[PDB]
Parts: C-alpha cells; sequence; structure tokens
C-alpha cells in the first residue's frame, strides 16, 4: 500500500523493509521464527542486520540477541548490548 | 527568494513570476507547495490540489484524496464533475478523482 | 600483446637481435612468411556471401591482424633507429639502393614476400578509373596501401628506393594514380579519405622527383593530374615518363573536344560533401532553457573523440543523476519518458559522431 | 456558431465578464469563465463553460457556443469583481449589497456565503452607498463610488472597517492600486487624485493633470504583480503609464486611438500581454507591460517602447540619446499596435484574455471567443 510517495530518488531498501513489515504484520506479529530466519540468511550473507530490525528485536527481547551474536562470532556487538 | 517569505497572494505571484522569467524548477516547485500548504491551513482544497498538480507533487493529492475518502464515508460525497469538465495529470498522480470519474461514467453508460 | 608491449623506448633492441640471432632461424621465419603470404585472404572461397559466416570470421581476424601487424610498424618507425619496420619488410637500409629492393619481387615465380602480395592484390583487376578490383573487394585493403606507401615516403632515405623500384618494374605509380576518382566505394566518408590519401601520396612523390630533378617524371604527373578527358594507359618514356600530350593527354584527341567535365578532380569535388557538419555534443529541447545551458555547459570533458564530447553511456549516466537530483517525492511515469529521452539523445549523439567524422574526412582532404 | 473563431448570441447585457482561476493556473486549461447579470431583471452571477478548439484537457466540442454550468442568485445588484482568491468572488452593489460566494472546485456549484445587507459601515448598521469598482489585493479589498466614496473591507475578516464618504467633484469610474497607504483615482474630464489610507474631511490631497491632451478618462487597471504600475484606456487615449509612484505631475503622455477605449485587460499567466478594446470593433494585443524589457511586437502608437540588446557598431561616433523633461512626450512605452480586426463588429464592450483564449463580450448583446495564434 502506497501510503509514503514513491519515487527514483530514494532506492528500494525502505520500500522492501515496509514489505517485510506489511509481510510479518499479515502473518503473525508473535512468531520471531521469520525475522529469525531473515537474520541468519542476512549474516550468511554477510552483513549485520539492519537497526530498525535491532530496535525492534531489542524492545521484544534481548537474550537471544546476545545468543545469536555469540553464535555468529559478534563479541562486541554481544558485549556492548549486555552492558 | 526561498527565505523570504511567501505567504501573501501579492508577493506569491510576483516570485512565481520571477522564477518563470528566470527558468527554474526547484523554486517554482517551492513555492507551489508552499500556498499549497497555505490554502490546506486555509481549507481551500480545490486550490491546494490545484497546486499540487502544477508542482507535480502528489502528498497534497493523497492528502486531499484520503479527506474525500474519509467525507464519503461520514456522509458521501461523490458529486466532482471537475474531472469531466477537466482532466490532465491528477488522475494518474491520485485515485481518488479517477474512481469518481470511472463511477461518473459508468452511470452515464 | 606485442602492439601492446611495444610502447616504450629503447627495447626493440632485443627483438631486433632475436630476429637474426641465427641463420637457420631467419631462413624458417623467411619460410613460414612464404607460406602465410602465399594464400591468407582469397576471393570466393574465403571472401563469400552466401556460405556460412565462418569464412567472414577468418576475414575479419586477418584484416585486424594486418590492422595491428601495420600499428606495429609504424610505431617501430617513428622512433629511431633501430626499426622492425626493415626485419619485418625483408628489405634493410644498411644495403645500398641496388641491393634493397630484390628484382625478382614481382615476377610471378619467386619467394613470396610483402612485394609479391602487394603486386598480387594490385594487379589483378582494372588499373584506369574507378580502381581495379580491390576497391570492388574491400576499399579498406586500398586504404592500408595508401597508408603503407605514404609511411614509407615520408622517410627521406626510403621513399627513393621504393619508387625507383615501383617505377622499374611494371611502373606502378602510374597505375596507382590513375585510380582517382573512386567509385565502387560503401560510403562517401572512406571514398574522400581514400581520395585524400592518394593525392598525398601522389604530391608527395611529385616533391622527390622534384628534389631529385626528373623532369619526364615530373612532366608525367603535372600531366595526369591536369588531365581532363580520361585518357588511355601509353607506355613511351622518353627519360622515365610521359612528357608529350600524345602518349598522356590522348583524352582530347580521342574525343576531338575539350571542356570541363568528367575530370578527376572535378570528380572529386562533387563527391566531397559541400555542405558543414558542425559537431554537437549535448542538445536538449523539453525542459527550461536555463536548465539545459546549465547541463551542457556542465557536461563539457575531453574524451576520445576529439571534442568536448562523453562516453555514449557516461552522458545517459550523469542526466540520469542530474534529473534525480532535483525532484521532491512524486516520480511516477517518468521513467519511459527518461528511457525514451536517453535514445532519442543516443541518436542524436551517433549522428553527431558521424558528422564529426564527415568533418574531420573533410579537413582531411 | 459552428466555424472559425466562437460567436454566441447570448441575448443579455454583457456587464462584467472574467475568467475564473479555476481551470487556469493548473493543469488543465482555461475555458470556465463567470459574468454578471447587470442591467437585467435579476442579476444573478452565472458560471459558463467555453467551447475550444482541439482537446488538451478534456474541453468541450463542437465548434463553439459556451454553455452555462452553474448559476447563483441574490437580492443585490451586479457591478464588477475581482479575483481575489480562486473560491471566493466578492460582487459589489449600487443598492448596498455586498456578496461573497463560495465557489467549491471539488462540485462546480456556486454558495451563497455573505450577503451583507449593511454593507459600508463602519459606526452602525443599515447603510446604503453606491459602488462603481471594487478591487481586491493582499490584505484589502477597496470599493470606490460615483462621489468619491470609498469602502474597505480586510481579507482575514468579514466586516467593514473604513467607509469614507466625502463630497467629490466631476465623476469617477475605476480604481487602481500603488502600495498599503496611497490611492490613485481617475475623473472622467482628466485628473488624477492621490488620497493616502487616513483622509478626513473635504478637499482633495493631491490633484494633477496632463498638459497637451485632456480627454475624458474611462477604463483604468492595475498590473498584478507590481501595484505601481497602471493601464488606463480613455477616449481618444491618455494614459500615464509609470513603473513608480512618485513625483507631482505625471510626465508621462500616450496619445493614441481615437476610439473610445471601454475595457483593457492584463494577461493573469503571464502579466506581460495587454488587450484593449475599441468601439468601431477593434481587439488590439500590446506587449511587454514597461517593466519587462523584451523586443516589441511591432510599433504603433505615440510611445517610446522599449530597448533590448544592441550589437555592432561603426568605428565612427553613435549616439544614445539624451536627457529631457517634459510633460508632452511620453516616457514609458507600452501601446504596441498589432493589426488584427480593423473594422469586423458594429461596437465592443469588453474583453478578457487568458493563457491563449479571449473573450469577448459586444454591446449588441453576443460573445465572440478567439483563440490566439500570435506571442
Amino acid at each position: 500500500l502506497a501510503t509514503v510517495i514513491t519515487t527514483k530518488e530514494s532506492s528500494a531498501t525502505d520500500e522492501a523493509w515496509r514489505l517485510m513489515i506489511s509481510y510479518l504484520d499479515k502473518y503473525e506479529s508473535k512468531n520471531t521464527l521469520y525475522h529469525h530466519c531473515i537474520i541468519n540468511k542476512l549474516l550468511s550473507h554477510g552483513v549485520p542486520l539492519p537497526n530498525w530490525l535491532i530496535n525492534r528485536y531489542k524492545a521484544m527481547d534481548a537474550a537471544e540477541l546476545l545468543r545469536l551474536y555469540l553464535k555468529y562470532d559478534l563479541l562486541e556487538e554481544a558485549a556492548e548490548l549486555v552492558l | 527568494m526561498e527565505r523570504i517569505p511567501l505567504s501573501t497572494e501579492k508577493k506569491a505571484l510576483k516570485a512565481l513570476r520571477i522564477c518563470e522569467q528566470r527558468q527554474m524548477t526547484e523554486q517554482v516547485r517551492s513555492i507551489c507547495k508552499t500556498m499549497a500548504m497555505q490554502s490546506l491551513c486555509n481549507r481551500r482544497l480545490g486550490s491546494a490540489l490545484s497546486w499540487s498538480i502544477r508542482a507535480k507533487d502528489a502528498a497534497f493529492a493523497t492528502l486531499i484524496s484520503d479527506r474525500f475518502l474519509k467525507e464519503y464515508c461520514e456522509r458521501g460525497n461523490f458529486t466532482d464533475l471537475d474531472l469531466i469538465d477537466n482532466l490532465g495529470s491528477a488522475m494518474l498522480l491520485s485515485d481518488r478523482l479517477t474512481f469518481l470519474g470511472k463511477y461518473r461514467e459508468f452511470h452515464r453508460m | 600483446i606485442l602492439c601492446s608491449i611495444s610502447c616504450n623506448s629503447k627495447i626493440q633492441e632485443k627483438i631486433v637481435g632475436d630476429f637474426t640471432q641465427d641463420q637457420n632461424v631467419s631462413q624458417k621465419l623467411m619460410v613460414g612468411f612464404v607460406s602465410c603470404l602465399d594464400s591468407e585472404e582469397a576471393e570466393e572461397l574465403l571472401d563469400s556471401e552466401k556460405e556460412a559466416e565462418d569464412q567472414v570470421k577468418q576475414t575479419n581476424i586477418r584484416y585486424m591482424t594486418k590492422i595491428h601487424i601495420l600499428n606495429l610498424l609504424i610505431t617501430s618507425l617513428e622512433m629511431k633507429a633501430p626499426n622492425l619496420a626493415m626485419f619485418l619488410l625483408g628489405y634493410e637500409l644498411k644495403k645500398p639502393v641496388s641491393t634493397t629492393n630484390l628484382q625478382d619481387s614481382g615476377v610471378l615465380g619467386c619467394p613470396r614476400t610483402c612485394l609479391h602480395s602487394i603486386l598480387d592484390i594490385l594487379r589483378k583487376g582494372t588499373d584506369v578509373r574507378a580502381g581495379p578490383v580491390a576497391v570492388w573487394d574491400t576499399p579498406h585493403l586500398a586504404e592500408l596501401c595508401y597508408q603503407v606507401i605514404y609511411q614509407l615516403c615520408a622517410c627521406a632515405d626510403t621513399s627513393g628506393p621504393t619508387m625507383r623500384y615501383l617505377r622499374t618494374s611494371q611502373d606502378f605509380l602510374f597505375s596507382q594514380l590513375q585510380h582517382l576518382p573512386f567509385s565502387v566505394e560503401e560510403s562517401e566518408i572512406s571514398a574522400m579519405n581514400q581520395m585524400s590519401w592518394l593525392m598525398k601520396t601522389a604530391t608527395i612523390e611529385l616533391r622527390i622527383t622534384s628534389l631529385n630533378r626528373q623532369r619526364s617524371h615530373t612532366q608525367r604527373l603535372l600531366h595526369l593530374l591536369l588531365d581532363d578527358m580520361p585518357t588511355r594507359p601509353y607506355s613511351a618514356d622518353g627519360e622515365g615518363g610521359m612528357e608529350d600530350e600524345s602518349r598522356s593527354l590522348s583524352g582530347f584527341l580521342h574525343f576531338d573536344t575539350t571542356s570541363k567535365v568528367r575530370r578527376k578532380i572535378l570528380r572529386i569535388l562533387d563527391s566531397i560533401q559541400f555542405s558543414n557538419e558542425i559537431p554537437e555534443p549535448l542538445q536538449l529541447d523539453f525542459f527550461d532553457r536555463s536548465q539545459i545551458e546549465q547541463v551542457i555547459a556542465n557536461c563539457e570533458h575531453k574524451n576520445r573523440r576529439g571534442q568536448t564530447v562523453c562516453n555514449v553511456k557516461l552522458l545517459h549516466r550523469v542526466l540520469v543523476a542530474e534529473v534525480n537530483a532535483l525532484q521532491g517525492m512524486a516520480a511516477i511515469g517518468q521513467r519511459p519518458l527518461l528511457m525514451e529521452e536517453i535514445n532519442t539523445i543516443l541518436q542524436y549523439v551517433v549522428e553527431r559522431n558521424k558528422l564529426l567524422q564527415c568533418l574531420h574526412a573533410k579537413r582531411h582532404a | 456558431m459552428a466555424d472559425k473563431f466562437a460567436a454566441k448570441f447570448v441575448s443579455h447585457k454583457i456587464s462584467r465578464t472574467r475568467w475564473r482561476p479555476v481551470s487556469a493556473s493548473s493543469l488543465q486549461q482555461p475555458d470556465v469563465f463567470a459574468t454578471g447579470s447587470w442591467d437585467n431583471e435579476e442579476n444573478k452571477v452565472c458560471v459558463w463553460a467555453t467551447s475550444d478548439f482541439g482537446a488538451t484537457s478534456l474541453d468541450e466540442e463542437y465548434q463553439g457556443d459556451p454553455k452555462q454550468l452553474c448559476d447563483i442568485k441574490h437580492p443585490g445588484d451586479v457591478m464588477d469583481m475581482q479575483f481575489l482568491d480562486k473560491e471566493r468572488i466578492v460582487t459589489g452593489s449600487s443598492t448596498g449589497t455586498v456578496t461573497i460566494f463560495r465557489h467549491h472546485e471539488n462540485n462546480q456549484t456556486l454558495s451563497v456565503n455573505q450577503r451583507w445587507e449593511q454593507a459600508h459601515y463602519h459606526v452602525g448598521s443599515n447603510m446604503r452607498a453606491p459602488c462603481t469598482a471594487i478591487v481586491c489585493s493582499s490584505p484589502e479589498i477597496v470599493s470606490v463610488g460615483e462621489d468619491g466614496r470609498i469602502n474597505c473591507f480586510r481579507a482575514e475578516s468579514r466586516d467593514v472597517l473604513r467607509t469614507i464618504d466625502d463630497a467629490d467633484s466631476s465623476t469617477m469610474h475605476g480604481v487602481t492600486f500603488l502600495r498599503t497607504t496611497e490611492i490613485l483615482t481617475v475623473n472622467s474630464v482628466g485628473q488624477l487624485k492621490l488620497w493616502d489610507l487616513r483622509k478626513q474631511g473635504n478637499d482633495p490631497t493631491q490633484i494633477f493633470s496632463v498638459t497637451g491632451e485632456r480627454v475624458p478618462l474611462h477604463c483604468v487597471d492595475r498590473h498584478p504583480n507590481q501595484q505601481h504600475v497602471v493601464a488606463t484606456g480613455g477616449q481618444d487615449g491618455m494614459l500615464c503609464i509609470w513603473d513608480v509612484r512618485h513625483g507631482k505631475m505625471p510626465m508621462s503622455l500616450l496619445n493614441a486611438h481615437e476610439a473610445e477605449m471601454w475595457e483593457v485587460h492584463f494577461h493573469p499567466s503571464n502579466p506581460d500581454h495587454l488587450f484593449t478594446c475599441s468601439e468601431d470593433g477593434s481587439l488590439w494585443h500590446w506587449d511587454a507591460s514597461a517593466d519587462s524589457e523584451k523586443p516589441t511586437f511591432l510599433l504603433g502608437g505615440r510611445s517610446t517602447f522599449n530597448i533590448s540588446r544592441s550589437s555592432i557598431a561603426p568605428p565612427n561616433a553613435n549616439q544614445s540619446l539624451a536627457c529631457a523633461w517634459l510633460s508632452t512626450d511620453p516616457t514609458k512605452g507600452q501601446l504596441e499596435i498589432t493589426n488584427l480586426l480593423p473594422s469586423s463588429t458594429l461596437s465592443v464592450n469588453s474583453l478578457d484574455v487568458l493563457g491563449q483564449n479571449l473573450v469577448c463580450g459586444t454591446d449588441a448583446e453576443a460573445i465572440y471567443v478567439t483563440r490566439r495564434l500570435f506571442s
């Protein structure tokens, strides 16, 4: 749903973000397996999860983030988050 | 010209003619958006739509479209023969005017 | 690879030594050169139009290889001694003039060399108007031949023996100069380019003959230059070429009249273009003229063509960035229009590049 | 009618006809206008739509003949009006009945908003004062009468806070602008009166005239941008076009067109094209409204025109005008006579141009719609 007027200036990153938000809202607002698979594939590609994903899952939980960072060798991020 | 005020119609038209003689586009769009938000604050839906279709912007167009949507949901306002009187790119920029035109065409047919 | 390597200075000594480090190696290289020059671009068989594309691809590869060989030759000749041109041609400059150009080159029964290949490609056909068979086959062959002749005549210690052998053989200079004007061509650009190259080599031959004091040769050159009616090929030489008006200017006596029509220079002037080809880099007309002029002034930088034009893709990328950096929030239905504008600008700059090539050929003429 | 330019016989007095900015200043092409029904049975403002050639924004078909899209009714009379806003229209009356109507763009209809039965009030109510010319600007609407009566209304509120009723001589028809504290009025003989925002008592402040030719001044209008630019058209021609608003007597004298000019309109979109009507059936188009320095579109008329770029001079010695001060020779150019219609109509009342279409209401109860082809 084109809430914000689309343009050729901004890239498709925000478009894909809003698409994922709408898909999660249509599927389940409590099941985190989709976010888990998404961030797992992103880390397998070679890039940490975006800042808004970080904020959302931090307002959700925290110990899961720490465990996933310790498993994916993000020692500095996990240390800062647990601190 | 962007720091000077563009509220009164006199200086607004003055700056519009100045930038038109200078042959610009960003200043024209800025003046159009300013006068459009002024008309929206003063409750001028038609003037806001005209300024939006002049600036080729869609924000105010979608705002007026949602206003028409909520007006139809409240009371049911659909008598808008402005699209049948004149057309352009507003029907492509928005969807409420296109829906009203399609409904009028369906009724006539 | 050799052409990309040969770009510095004082490096050709190693290859000069390795070309003649052994008499057996030199003999094997000469045998290989003979075997390669025996047949490399044959007509009908390799130069076909109804068969497969493999022969066309092979001929194009051979033509590109010849282009690169000539480029290496001119790059080695542009520098000081020693040069690879003599080693690749088979005739050095240390030997006297009587032994530089071998008299056995041009008999059709001797070891095939560069002179043998030139004779084989320039003897078949009609050595008169509209060129022989080389112009009918491919004008690029005549172009590279004229380029090689000009490169050989530009040198002071090489222009002499070259034209000396060309005249003592079967009078090749007259047959080469009688090709004007050109008629069997595929484009006026290539036509006027060939005309300009042939006029340049004819003028350099006239200058060399005037410096060497060759009265008969200068008379023959002036007769062939000022000849109006199409004359007939003759062979009467009073000293070294044409000298009377019956053997060189026989067209007047053959036509029983004289005027200013059907002349070589007149046909060349009628074939070359008269209109001016002004090349424009970028020209827009869909927005404001102020923004158009600003974009034109911003897109001004040198490239490879010689003017202030940009790359075919770089100019479109710059235009896309410019139309993207000056927007607002709404941008729907503009991508097809931008693509159409980019295609029109590409066609415009292609036409302007063609006009630039035309203007360069006119300037060369 | 059915060929060439549109010609309709509405059979009614073409008083004030003005093109609305509803179809203008946007992607749509102008075609919707409004007409007052003065000197008839019922003074009603009727919004009509013309029929132009082609179809650039869903225009009307046929070959012409405008059609009434809507109409409004009010017990007051109809004098004239100035488009202050697209949805707001304030019309005065000779019986003291100011009608402020609300036009809905999203509905293409008219709604009676305000009907000031006690207009021109400041120290009470129930006041009736006639009006002749009403013109609006930011943020005041000024209306003038015949005996020098001036009325001022605000654009931010629906009330009257200034009504000056004095005793002036002759008759004043029309009113231009200058600033927020100066008012220039023309007389029916050839006088120009300059008044301030705070004027009390009788006796006008500054009265000026033009030496040489003094003909009765008729229509007068102001520039939509710079207020100090005035376009006047009277009997034998006597306008004082000036790019400023200083000096005592006007040093400008532009005398042309012996026929009486009833109305001179401006181009609302690009204020650089003036259209003047003649009483013998002629429509003149002038370019470059004084301030705009551009190559003139043909000469014509006793005017100085404008200057452009000059190059290529001989190595000798040239000149570049001089300096002089006289109340006879013109100073500011404006009149650019363009031969369009020498003598085709028996009479012409008013005319109005917008974008590329010109409407013209004649004195014989008829209207003409012409698409311009020049520039």
